[PDB]
RNA sequence: AUGGUGAACUAUGCCUGAAUAGGGUGAAGCCAGAGGAAACUCUGGUGGAGGCUCGUAGCGGUUCUGACGUGCAAAUCGAUC
RNA sequence: UUCAAAUGAGAACUUUGAAGACUGAAGUGGGGAAAGGUUCCACGUCAACAGCAGUUGGACGUGGGUUAGUCGAUCCUAAGAGAUGGGGAAGCUCCGUUUCAAAGGCCUGAUUUUAUGCAGGCCACCAUCGAAAGGGAAUCCGGUUAAGAUUCCGGAACCUGGAUAUGGAUUCUUCACGGUAACGUAACUGAAUGUGGAGACGUCGGCGCGAGCCCUGGGAGGAGUUAUCUUUUCUUCUUAACAGCUUAUCACCCCGGAAUUGGUUUAUCCGGAGAUGGGGUCUUAUGGCUGGAAGAGGCCAGCACCUUUGCUGGCUCCGGUGCGCUUGUGACGGCCCGUGAAAAUCCACAGGAAGGAAUAGUUUUCAUGCCAGGUCGUACUGAUAACCGCAGCAGGUCUCCAAGGUGAACAGCCUCUAGUUGAUAGAAUAAUGUAGAUAAGGGAAGUCGGCAAAAUAGAUCCGUAACUUCGGGAUAAGGAUUGGCUCUAAGGGUCGGUACGAUCAACUUAGAACUGGUACGGACAAGGGGAAUCUGACUGUCUAAUUAAAACAUAGCAUUGCGAUGGUCAGAAAGUGAUGUUGACGCAAU
């Protein structure tokens, strides 16, 4: 049965003024500024989140220590682990097919 | 001015023809 | 409170104190909800106990999902009456 | 009398384009070195919709010859160009759907779209969804080729001219009635502002030359003549011929 | 904001060389389901964070009061 | 149970914009949100959205199509009438 | 006629935000059952579509040609819509 | 509105107490934006003002009052505005915003003449202005004033910028290990340049979860009622930012190889492109425990006593429930010829340029320690008296917080918290009025005209025509039932087993007796209907302040112009523009 009034001179519902109902030590209903909730890192070709990566905001990631933004295998907080792998397979099956494809050339001029 | 006063449009009140 | 202990006892209840349809004072979506979720929940219960297995499970899942079962009653007598035929052919062939 | 309605357009203060949500200019890649006298490589990194335009756009992005970074150009999509599909844009490619080239090496009767007028502008002709042009023949002598637009003109431009092979997509877009103002409300919310559109002959005399009379009626000839002022052009300029023909359609 | 949970490492958090007020709370609660007992907050201020360390065991509460150094000032209650 | 008659799914409309109006709506809506097999991943799931744009649910592959078919049939004969004059070039 | 001032009211476009109880009707999709040689057709649910509908806040201003008409008011008040 | 007292020369109007009432929480409550500018507070005053009065006042006179590294401005960019280079114009000035321009400085190396000349390489982005509702580094709790506070005080935190030190870590295999894997850690060199992510997003619908509120049980205190009854009614029992540990939907990994197809959502999607299952990984919105933190705050008791006024004891506990209300969020589904901002800023990865150990070095992205954080705004009203309307005007003006009962309901009605009792009064009850009502018999005979008024009204059950674009018409039309009380039946959760009990908690529906002055949606609330004609298809829009319509618009249909050296239009001119970030499924004109 109590009413509580905003702590700021924003008197608008927008998206920065987002109230939370706390109860205060004081024994009385007092309103708490929310901030905008963080967004997961995503991946940069399949759209999924990777994992391992605090969620935080931008600027409040130069603050958090190193191992909360990176992953110990390579290409670690950029790709989704599996994205890794897959362009290790055609990585390794082109330049393998690149010299088996040079090596037919060389027939032709050899034997014409 | 106001909503009274009425002289001038009309029904059939005054200034017709 | 005096008055909520009478329409405890289903006073207070009659044709003559309804104001909103039958839909506006519980809606018929919410009465079909939780009788799935009871359905449902049997269901699942009795293939982790042993009491019936995946090919029965599957064709009761399917079965409850449309009509046939409208409580727990209903769907434990049909359980045991399809557990009922299921040993007296067995047992013959 | 007062400024009637379409010379009040050419100021462009209301009537100017909506261009918030559209993506950036739909233009080919620019003619180089690589383009005319090989071909380049592309890859279609994502296809998008374009706000005020009834043809999506493709994301292709190629490498720079000369310095390492990637260029990111603004594509038409074509129907059948999909995501992660290599684009080949010069002179040796090969003709596959999507493929950018000259269009005096293309065989006769060769489906394209996004036809350079002149080379170098990066796509003037056939730009809309659901259309293309038609290569009818080939000059070797003078470098010019002769081409069908989709009005039915049979025009010739420069061989070097170049254009993407296929038919545009998000064709039959206008086969389904919009059945209420609220949808067409919407269409032309994104493009300018052009509607709803009053009749000339239910407004007054110093809006319209259609306007004033005690019934609703033009009063004089609608086929206004081609060498007329600003102002008077209201209605069928320059008409050769009205009414509804009861017979054959566009001739060939 | 800071609760410690080792006696060995809160003993090096008194010779800091910048620690210099130093506060003893005794807490009256009670245990699982009997009798109630006495409880013992040693609460160092520092720089950046109050350190806590809480013994339920009135035995060691009084043996660690003479292992303080005596030029911090220990404030009681 | 079939609920509707002939109307189908233009029964949202109601008795507005006549029956000859929402017969030809009828035949695109279907088509506009209906399911197709996507040709590289073999499963049904190609769903259309923003118009003139078709997306694999599952295989990520976005392939542009019509406005409200995935392939039209006036590009059915573009894509022959190039295969087959591809094949003059080397033959 | 000459030279200046105004879009704080209002007209329209754009940019960036905000606001809108509770009910009625029950479109596609889906499930189960029944009938039929087939084609398929019916029955019971599910689902929650609409420039749909009743009706608050809001917006509007039809009628009583009511009140007032040197008014509370140079356009308001009441019922009704 | 009433009574009494106080003050005063003087009281229907001031103050206090008592009584009766209202606003009923979409308020006459508590806060703000725009706007006002001292109206805020104290003391003194009553000539004028408060259309009566006045001891009172937003009045008059004299003073007091607004405290920030964390709240905003400042910064970024949006629609746009607008210098320079140039081109027009007799000219005031106009065009144009990266445009026909020789458009600029960063890490350093070289230098121990002195401060930066000078050697590379790099990057061509090329003014600036534009949001106190967009983007955005970082604070909380308690106490305090006549009037101020997230700003003061006390306690407890965090960020940025800059210095360096101590401890730790790594290095003689120079620039770390573990896990099959997802990945994990207190740390664990990375320049030019390139790439990616965050910033960064529509609306509606149901579902899951969380928070606050509502409801409720036991217990520990206080107050109320008591003719009678009531283990009764009311009230108190609170835990911030931040820190550590831990915790889930989704997602992913390993083992394994599925048809007798299985799994699974309220809503049918998933599986040899590897399901079910078994074992794990990660995100930490949120929740849990602890620190912060009882030392606070709250509720009482026992004492002191003109007094600065305190002192001493206690308790502050343990639970339950949900289609509940408000709100946050998660995974989904529907809709579009509508697919629903930008930039500053921050981070990661790729890359391997450089710099480095052995009697010794490197990392301030590990821990701790040090210093600093400027300028301006900050009072009050935000409206039947502080804003705009000539005013102390029934008008107009953006937004947040939302108790209990009745009921479908934020409807109407009553009450709690909170706030008012302010609109000149007194005496009588003629006519005529304004507002609200009731009428015997007839039932539109009234009137241009059923104008006005009346009747109908909620819920449940029954029944429902012509016509039709087959979607509707339809709540068609037309009937019945409705209270109270006593019962019955049906619809669930949790626990030990290859069978059944025990226990606990919900308002939903149906049925049967009894009962009454035949009343029962008992106040409130709440569709008149049918048969046809003219007309416009419908939703929608306009003459602010006499005309809301058959007028306008609309989808549909049709015609015309134009392939860019172009169509239509603008400008005094222009190296000028709009359509055009456009290309005939387009634009422009009807
Ligand atoms: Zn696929």
């Amino acid at each position: 049965a109590q009413r509580v009034t905003f702590r700021r001179r924003n008197p608008y519902n927008t998206r920065s003024n987002k109230i939370k109902v706390v109860k205060t030590p004081g024994g009385i209903l007092r309103a708490q500024h929310v901030k905008k909730l963080a967004t997961r890192p995503k991946c940069g070709d399949c759209g999924s989140a990777l994992q391992g990566i605090s969620t935080l905001r931008p600027r409040q990631y130069a603050t958090v220590s190193k191992t909360h933004k990176t992953v110990s295998r390579a290409y670690g907080g950029s790709r989704c682990a599996n994205c890794v792998k897959e362009r290790i397979i055609r990585a390794f099956l082109i330049e393998e097919q690149k010299i088996v494809k040079k090596v037919v050339k060389e027939q032709t001029e050899a034997a014409k | 001015r106001g909503r009274g006063r009425g002289r001038g449009r009309g029904r059939g009140r005054g200034r017709g023809r | 409170r005096a008055h909520a202990q009478s329409k405890r006892e289903g006073r207070h209840s009659g044709y003559g104190k309804r104001k909103g349809t039958r839909e506006a004072r519980l809606p018929s979506q919410v009465v079909w909800i939780r009788r799935l979720r009871v359905l449902r929940r049997l269901l699942a219960k009795y293939r982790d106990a042993g009491k019936i297995d995946k090919h029965l499970y599957h064709v009761l899942y399917k079965e409850s999902k449309g009509n046939a079962f409208k409580h727990k009653r209903a769907l434990v007598e049909h359980i045991i009456q399809a557990k009922a035929d299921a040993q007296r052919e067995k047992a013959l062939n | 009398g007062r400024v009637i309605r379409n010379q009040r357009k050419g100021a462009g203060s209301i009537f100017t384009s909506h261009t918030r949500l559209r993506q950036g200019a739909a233009k080919l890649r620019t003619l180089d070195y690589a383009e005319r006298h090989g071909y380049i490589r592309g890859i279609v990194k994502q296809i998008v919709h374009d706000s005020g335009r009834g043809a999506p756009l493709a994301k292709v992005v190629f490498r720079d010859p000369y310095k390492y970074r990637l260029r990111e150009e603004i594509f038409i999509a074509n129907e059948g160009v999909h995501t992660g599909q290599f684009i080949y844009a010069g002179k040796k490619a090969s003709l596959n759907v999507g493929n950018v080239l000259p269009l005096g090496s293309v065989p006769e009767g060769t489906i394209v779209s996004n036809v350079e007028e002149k080379p170098g502008d990066r796509g003037a002709l056939a730009r809309a969804s659901g259309n293309y042009v038609i290569i009818i023949g080939h000059n070797p002598d003078e470098n010019k080729t002769r081409v069908r637009l989709p009005s039915g003109a049979k025009k010739v431009i420069s061989s070097d001219a170049r254009g993407v092979i296929g038919v545009i997509a998000g064709g039959g877009r206008v086969d389904k009635p919009l059945l209420k103002a609220g949808r067409a409300f919407h269409k032309y919310r994104l493009k300018r502002n052009s509607w709803p559109k009053t009749r000339g002959v239910a407004m007054n005399p110093v809006d319209h030359p259609h306007g004033g009379g005690n019934h609703q009626h033009i009063g004089k000839a609608s086929t206004i003549s081609r060498g007329a002022v600003s102002g008077q052009k209201a209605g069928l300029i320059a008409a050769r011929r009205t009414g509804l023909l009861r017979g054959s359609q566009k001739t060939q | 904001a800071r609760e410690i949970t080792d006696i060995k490492q809160f003993l090096e958090l008194t010779r800091r060389a910048d620690v210099k007020t130093a506060t003893v709370k005794i807490n009256k609660k009670l245990n699982k389901a009997g009798k109630p007992f006495r409880q013992t907050k040693f609460k160092v201020r520092g720089s950046s964070s109050l350190y806590t360390l809480v013994i339920n065991d009135a035995g060691k509460a009084k043996k660690l009061i003479q292992s303080l150094p005596p030029t911090l000032k220990v404030n009681r209650l | 149970a079939k609920r509707t008659k002939k109307v189908g799914i233009t029964g949202k409309y109601g008795v507005r914009y006549g029956s000859s109006l929402r017969r030809q709506v009828k035949k695109l809506e279907i088509q506009q949100h209906a399911r197709y097999d996507c040709s590289f991943c073999g499963k049904k799931t190609v769903k259309r959205g923003a118009a003139g744009i078709w997306t694999c649910s599952c295989c990520k592959k976005t392939v542009a199509g019509g406005a409200y078919t995935v392939s039209t049939a006036a590009a059915a004969t573009v894509r022959s009438t190039i295969r087959r004059l591809r094949e003059m070039v080397e033959a």
